[PDB]
């Protein structure tokens, strides 16, 4: 299946909403965490983990503040994610 | 480090 | 009447596997944290919240180390829960 | 404290 890409950039913690409405929609989020404390990081790392095993997606480390969580039906690349991700 | 889960990887 | 609850001890994030596999396929899940640091509690807790927000399910608090996952349109109430754990 | 995110 084709999927939109949407970055998203974290600009404060309660923007998991965003990758969440996102992904349960059936889109790719690539997200940056660059503007995240270490701690808010790995609260959302956890918590895209947590989607993506719930609608049994895929998900990938793109950089150090970069991830993405993928639909399971869609085939979206790793230089597509970086590209969306303007990396 | 952060890193994908043992189970997503 | 005997509703699926799944009692889970965790010993680590990767035990996290287990609530998820429950819950997705619409089972309750109560989960004790007791074997883990506050970080690693912490942990679960987010991974936990990612399935609820998915799924839409219900998230719920029964002490300072047992949490429970709760299906959309499950027919069980938080008595039921604390009976259990 | 330990508790269910703001969001549920």
């Amino acid at each position: 299946y084709q999927s939109t890409i949407v970055p998203v950039e974290l600009h404060s913690f309660e923007d998991a909403q965003v990758i969440g409405g996102a992904f349960r929609d059936g889109d790719a989020v690539v997200f940056d965490m660059s503007l995240l404390s270490r701690e808010e990081a790995r609260r959302i790392v956890d918590f895209a983990a947590g989607l993506c095993f719930a609608l049994r997606g895929k998900m990938q480390k793109i950089d150090s503040v970069t991830f993405a969580v993928v639909p399971e039906l869609s085939n979206i690349s790793t230089s597509e994610l970086e590209r969306a991700a303007r990396i | 480090d952060l890193d994908v889960p043992s189970f997503l990887q």
